[PDB]
RNA sequence: AGUAGUAACAAGA
RNA sequence: UCUGCUUCUGCUAU
RNA sequence: AUCUAUAAUAGCAGAAG
């Protein structure tokens, strides 16, 4: 959570380069919801050993 | 520029450098699947390389056999499995005439090992075929289930305690009409043919973690009927191959290294200057399966002339059942539907009533060039060895073709030796110029096709004498090291924390002996093991900030200690060991430096992580805390019948060991059953006592009637 | 899909 | 329905 | 000087074929 908050700069993520076998609007839901649940985590700052 | 590791061979010989090629780093491959498509190959394999042999059937089994022996000469270069008799003979009479005495000096010692060796010798084997269940077991287990069924069948002289005692109870089981299976309790009932079938069964699966290889392969597993029979055969060999100089077995490491490097120095010298001298690093191709057990049978037969008839019988047994052996299929297949998105298992004992329309080409035609063989789910596979069930016996044959190769047998001016490693040869030849090495060659390698040795012309080449390769020991004028092949022994064994302690620091310590590992490497190599050692049982130093559950009560200890030197490093201790102590264990290296109070409790006699015997009083524990026992995970089926067997039979042995106190010492030796045992050491212990005055009236009068209230229960039930 | 590679996993009871 | 045989080496003591 | 052996407890781990 503190190497990401070091960070400015994230955007909007959108596809660059899709895997041509796969269903990339779940990559994309993946990563959107990562950085959700980090966000819930953070935000109770009550932060277990796993999520 | 562009890295070329490789181009580092262009200054370094590869052999200084060997080590760079093995990529032991990595994990093995492993299979994932059935081995039925392996097993399948290997047999059809086996029947290819002798199709040109003698068809039978088995008046006992009814399985169609392959006999190639004196079959047609080869006349291509393929492997041949058709071994000409009168020449396994004259390479055996030629091996006794150029050491005389060596089958007979065999012979005796291989009689006082059959007449002492004792039927618990089976139970020294790995995973092994259990007919009663027929299924894989420990060969403990599925030796004490052959016992079970045999002693329920009326067969019990094997209560003699002598293996060939269990052999003869082998050979007369092999004759009744039907054999009796009490499971839990189902009563089923084999008849001879069935019966038979499951007595010469080697069942097959795959070999997994193998190096060097990109295709996997089977191996087989025999059953307790035939490994009392292959271990007499192979004491014999072993034997034979102990006086034989070009053997390289059963020497292994740093002796048979030394015996390579002398055997092929002496070569070196006694061979002229005038000549030329050429070797060959040399690999036999389908070794086991072009090894016949006919050819084993002649080579017993001939090695055991002029031996007892009971002994030459004991050690034929073992040839003439391989040569009807069958080799189980294994799990079969496994068939999947994408559209019923389904996946079904298919076993092997429905390959032969099965439609072709399930599976791909390549398959569907091993099963229509195998079919002809299946029985009870089994393939009949008269020819071959089926891998590596006789490596010293082959490797007899081998040495044979090697000493046929002196001046008195080549009759011309080149001449050959060797050495012999089951199927691995190095092979020197001498001769005054090039084309008598090259009829040297071409005459030994016709020799070997006349036994059913082919030698890989893939694999072999020859260059002029002094670098050679012999089972993976590289030779540049003289055997180089090859640190990569002991790295996967480099780490943390999982035993426990003082175990896994002293192998880490002397393995290291090994590797320095044997593997020309350098000093500051070996420094290099302690740091990461106690890395590792740190990592695996958490136990970082004290004064640290890894975070771990172990981590707080480190610290206490830390901050209680006065010494912290002493401290072990499973304790948070530092790591005091270094190239100058590598040998020293770590309780005692840090012993002058522990604090009395941890020194006392580390070492206390009452430790409650180990074991503790009765003499309730107890005897003292000596180990440390560190020697605590891992939790064994063993919970899903329905062979859970055998947990209460086990635990009562370790409830009679336990009670054993308090009768007899040297039991689990040594091996306990006794055709009397336990109770008969316990009974007579209780009341001969009870008069010696209350004689020599521990005992009194009233106890020894006790003693002596709950003895006889024992004796008439096992009486009267 | 992916791992993987001559047969499997992608849970099973 | 799944780590075989053989040889060496190392460690440990249910 | 010899010494798998004028020898034989067992289990596990690594390597080789
Ligand atoms: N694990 C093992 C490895 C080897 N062995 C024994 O060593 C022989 C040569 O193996 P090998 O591995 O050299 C045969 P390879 O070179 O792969 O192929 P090729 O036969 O086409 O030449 C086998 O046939 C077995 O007797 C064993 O009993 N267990
Ligand atoms: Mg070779
Ligand atoms: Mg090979």
């Amino acid at each position: 959570i503190k190497c990401m908050k070091t960070f400015f700069g994230w955007k909007e993520p959108n596809i660059i380069k899709p895997h041509e076998k796969g269903i990339n609007p779940n990559y994309l839901l993946t990563w959107k919801q990562v950085l959700a649940e980090l966000q819930d985590i953070e935000n109770e700052e009550k932060i277990p050993r796993t999520k | 520029m562009d890295v070329n590791p490789t181009l580092l061979f262009l200054k370094v010989p590869v052999q200084n450098a060997i080590s760079t090629t093995f990529p032991y780093t990595g994990d093995p491959p492993y299979s994932h699947g059935t081995g039925t498509g392996y097993t399948m190959d290997t047999v059809n394999r086996t029947h290819k390389y002798s199709e040109k042999g003698k068809w039978t059937t088995n008046t006992e089994t009814g399985a169609p056999q392959l006999n190639p022996i004196d079959g047609p000469l080869p006349e291509d270069n393929e492997p041949s499995g058709y071994a000409q008799t009168d020449c396994v003979l004259e390479a055996m009479a030629f091996l006794e005439e150029s050491h005389p005495g060596i089958f007979e000096n065999s012979c005796l010692e291989t009689m006082e090992i059959v007449q002492q060796t004792r039927v618990d010798k089976l139970t020294q084997g790995r995973q092994t075929y259990d007919w009663t269940l027929n299924r894989n077991q420990p060969a403990a287990t599925a030796l004490a289930n052959t016992i079970e069924v045999f002693r329920s069948n009326g067969l019990t002289a094997n209560e003699s305690g002598r293996l060939i005692d269990f052999l003869k109870d082998v050979m007369d089981s092999m004759d009744k009409e039907e054999m009796e299976i009490t499971t839990h309790k189902k009563k089923q009932r084999l008849n001879k043919r069935s019966y038979l079938i499951r007595a010469l069964t080697l069942n097959t699966m795959t070999k997994d973690a193998e190096r060097g290889k990109l295709k996997r392969r089977a191996i087989a597993t025999p059953g307790m009927q035939i490994r009392g029979f292959v271990y007499f055969v192979e004491a014999l060999a072993r034997s034979i191959c102990e006086k034989l100089e070009q053997s390289g077995l059963p020497v292994g490491g740093n002796e048979k290294k030394a015996k390579l490097a002398n055997v092929v120095r002496k070569m070196m010298t006694n061979s002229q200057d005038t000549e030329l001298s050429f070797t060959i690093t040399g690999d036999n191709t389908k070794w086991n399966e072009n090894q016949n057990p006919r050819m084993f049978l002649a080579m017993i037969t001939y090695i055991t002339r002029n031996q007892p008839e009971w002994f030459r019988n004991v050690l034929s047994i073992a040839p003439i059942m391989f040569s009807n052996k069958m080799a189980r299929l294994g799990k079969g297949y496994m068939f999947e539907s994408k559209s019923m998105k389904l996946r079904t298992q298919v076993p092997a004992e429905m390959l032969a009533n099965i439609d072709l329309k399930y599976f791909n080409k390549s398959t569907r035609e091993k099963i229509e060039k195998i079919r002809p063989l299946l029985i009870d789910g089994t393939a009949s596979l008269s020819p071959g060895m089926m891998m590596g069930m006789f490596n010293m016996l082959s490797t007899v044959l081998g040495v044979s073709i090697l000493n046929l190769g002196q001046k008195k047998y080549t009759k011309t001016t080149y001449w050959w030796d060797g050495l012999q490693s089951s199927d691995d040869f190095a092979l020197i030849v001498n001769a005054p110029n090039h084309e008598g090495i090259q009829a040297g060659v071409d005459r030994f390698y016709r020799t070997c096709k006349l036994v059913g040795i082919n030698m890989s012309k893939k694999k072999s080449y020859i260059n002029r004498t002094g670098t050679f390769e012999f089972t993976s020991f590289f030779y540049r004028y003289g055997f180089v090291a090859n640190f990569s092949m002991e790295l996967p022994s480099f780490g943390v064994s999982g035993i426990n924390e003082s175990a896994d302690m002293s192998v880490g620091v002397t393995v290291i310590k090994n590797n320095m002996i044997n593997n020309d590992l350098g000093p500051a490497t070996a420094q290099m190599a302690l740091q990461l093991f106690i890395k590792d050692y740190r990592y695996t049982y958490r136990c970082h130093r004290g004064d640290t900030q890894i975070q771990t559950r172990r981590a707080f009560e480190l610290k206490k200890l830390w901050e209680q200690t006065r010494s912290k030197a002493g401290l072990l490093v499973s304790d948070g201790g530092p790591n005091l060991y270094n190239i100058r102590n590598l040998h020293i264990p770590e309780v005692c290296l840090k012993w002058e430096l522990m604090d009395e109070d941890y020194q006392g409790r580390l070492c206390n006699p009452m430790n409650p992580f180990v074991s503790h015997k009765e003499i309730s009083m107890e005897y003292d524990a000596v180990a440390t805390t560190h020697s605590w026992i891992p939790k064994r995970n063993r919970s899903n089926t329905s062979q859970r019948g055998i947990l209460e067997d086990e635990q009562m039979y370790q409830k009679c042995c336990n009670l054993f060991e308090k009768f007899f106190p040297s039991s689990s010492y040594r091996r306990p030796v006794g055709i009397s059953s336990m109770v008969e045992a316990m009974v007579s050491r209780a009341r001969i212990d009870a008069r010696i006592d209350f004689e020599s005055g521990r005992i009194k009236k009233e106890e020894f009068a006790e003693i002596m009637k709950i003895c006889s209230t024992i004796e008439e229960l096992r009486r009267q039930k």
